[PDB]
């Protein structure tokens, strides 16, 4: 769900610094170390630069920072590339659901791990459906499943999350009732499903492994899983 | 504020210093879904003060979830007591807390859920626990664990 | 002795139905427990250890749950290729004991028994089981009977290094187990066989050396008179 206010656009030239800020309430951001961020460039799976307020995965430069003052969390890029032109999401994980919640998005303008989805999807509405997300090269008991969707030129979305331990599963509010997620611990696989789909479900799908704390700490995504309904 | 079950662990590990040891019976698993490493090390000691009156099977059931905070000697000291862990609550152990376990004790940990450690031979915690373990010790688990 | 008792001892059911079978042990076994599965004259095939892990390969419609005494298999959406005797079965400790069995009416690894015939009572026969499609040197065997009408019982069992071995007390003294890593064959040296002796001899891998049997051979038929 989107839960946290970012700004749509931010600007600067090559080696100049920005800022982008992300205002939620004490129940998301305002929670300990409850901010995570996510760059996603064109035709791409979101990649985890920040979880944790200010902690960096291997493999993330330290021009990428954050910090953390109340209910704002904000992004600082420094010595800017044409490579960080991208959208950034700030994600958070809303106690009183207790569910991950996203920002809006921020464009950003400058002047082992493998999961592995079912292939595209060409259906009609009123049909059945159930995506497949593969995990390996990991215990895959040890770590959360996420749903996301973006809906074609929208923002992310999660729709829930699985404990593939003991099928633990809760829903976001606004998909809640909507689709099923569920696990086969024994083939490494997670699993959406749809019992009757609308046009409205055409959108991209992307599975994620990761930990609930440091704002939803999700460094391990599929490629996505187009699904078209018309 | 506090009704909502994400509460406790929406607290810093030095908020949580002042939770009573006498709360942690009414925590369920379910409360330590978003709680961190940092936050399990200060409610695990806790969780050990508050339930040390018990022992064996019905000890086991009550720390499960707080073992991931858990050191080295706790877990030696739980491998002596014939508890029976699963193979999912020891992939969610911290690596430092594993690597000094002998064959015997990991084995008599796991006890029958040693049979699926061949699966995890090349994930998180077992890998980087296999990688210290002599070939010759390793190959009485009967299990075709390599790499010693 | 533990002993294991299995409800229903028989069942009829269709394609589609759930199907419960309850496993009850004499003493605390704690998660100690598997479930195998029997089809008409074929080997047992495992399905679960330690009480609830599903076996690779195992359809999910197969669960088991519970510990202490009191454990369930449950059957969800039963097909026809359910059809079988189900057995559970105790490795907390020896002698390693089966239930009677269920009647539920509607591999990269190979073991090959040898050796099977008819023998004079007081007389020997040795047994061979060639093993393929795994590192033989690394695993635990043991070899299992099945008398022609009746259910599971263990006869002996041998360590990785072939250093210690165990037995049933009603063979104890009369047979031998060993292994040959380089000819990657388990034995069984049978002396002093008595009528009651009579079975199908299978040859199992087992999961860890502490662990249940999860490969079988087809098996090999001795009797005696």
């Amino acid at each position: 769900d989107i839960a946290l206010t970012q700004p749509a656009s931010v600007s600067g030239s090559p080696g100049q610094s920005i800022t982008i800020s992300c205002t939620g309430t004490s129940s998301d951001i305002g929670g300990y170390n409850s901010v995570s961020w996510y760059q996603q460039h064109p035709g791409k799976a979101p990649k985890l630069m920040i979880y944790g307020v200010n902690n960096r995965p291997s493999g993330v430069s330290n021009r990428f920072s954050g910090s953390k003052s109340g209910n704002t969390a904000s992004l600082t890029i420094s010595g800017l590339q044409a490579e960080d032109e991208a959208d950034y999401y700030c994600s958070s994980y809303d106690i009183e659901s207790a569910t991950p919640v996203f920002g809006g998005g921020t464009k950003l303008t400058v002047l082992q791990v493998e999961l592995v989805q079912s292939g595209a999807e060409v259906k009609k509405p009123g049909e059945s459906l159930k995506i497949s997300c593969k995990g390996s090269g990991y215990s895959f008991t040890s770590y959360w499943i996420g749903w996301v969707r973006q809906a074609p030129g929208k923002g992310l979305e999660w729709m829930g999350i699985i404990d593939p331990g003991d099928s633990r599963t809760r829903y976001s509010p606004s998909f809640q009732g909507q689709v099923t997620i569920s696990a086969d611990k024994s083939i490494s696989t997670a699993y959406l499903q749809w019992s009757s789909l609308k046009a409205s479900d055409t959108a991209m799908y992307y599975c994620a492994r990761g930990q609930l704390y440091g704002g939803t700490y999700m460094d391990g995504w599929g490629q996505g899983t187009l699904v078209t309904v018309s | 504020t506090a009704f909502y079950p994400g509460y406790l662990c929406s607290l810093s590990p030095e908020e949580l210093s002042s939770v009573p040891p006498s709360s942690i019976w009414a925590v369920r698993p379910q409360d330590l879904d978003t709680c961190d490493p940092r936050q399990l090390d200060v409610l695990y000691p806790k969780a050990r003060l508050a339930f040390q009156n018990m022992n064996g099977s019905e000890y086991f059931v009550k720390i499960q979830s707080f073992l991931g905070g858990a050191p080295t000697e706790d877990l030696k000291a739980l491998s002596q007591q014939n508890v029976s862990m699963d193979l999912a609550t020891f992939m969610k152990l911290r690596t430092d807390a594993v690597l000094p376990l002998t064959v015997a004790e990991v084995q008599k940990l796991l006890g029958p859920h040693v049979e699926g450690l061949k699966a995890e031979e090349r994930h998180r915690p077992v890998r980087d626990w296999i990688l210290r373990q002599r070939q010759d010790d390793l190959d009485t688990l009967g299990l075709g664990l390599q790499g010693g | 002795d533990i002993q294991m008792t299995q409800s229903p001892s028989s069942l009829s059911a269709s394609v589609g139905d759930r199907v419960t079978i309850t496993c009850r042990s004499s003493q605390g076994i704690g998660s100690w427990l598997a479930w195998y599965q029997q089809k008409p004259e074929k080997a047992p095939q495992s399905l679960i250890y330690a009480a609830s892990s599903l076996q690779s390969g195992v359809p999910s419609r197969f669960s088991g749950s519970g510990s202490g005494t009191d454990f369930t298999l449950t059957i969800s959406n039963l097909q026809p290729e359910d059809f079988a005797t189900y057995y559970c079965q105790q490795y907390n400790s020896y002698p390693l004991t089966f239930g009677g069995g269920t009647k539920v009416e509607i591999s990269e690894v190979q073991l090959l028994e040898s050796g099977g015939g008819l023998v004079q009572p007081g007389g020997s026969l040795r047994l061979s089981c060639a093993a393929s499609g795994l590192t033989f040197r690394s695993y635990a065997m043991t070899w299992v009977r099945q008398a022609p009408g009746k259910g599971l019982e263990w006869v002996s069992g041998i360590s990785v290094s072939g250093g210690i071995t165990y037995y049933a007390d009603s063979v104890k003294g009369r047979f031998t187990i060993s292994r040959d890593n380089s000819k990657n064959t388990l034995y069984l040296q049978m002396n002093s066989l008595r009528a009651e002796d009579t079975a199908v001899y299978y040859c199992a891998k087992r999961g860890a050396a502490v662990g249940s049997f999860d490969y079988w051979g087809q098996g090999t038929l001795v009797t005696v008179s």
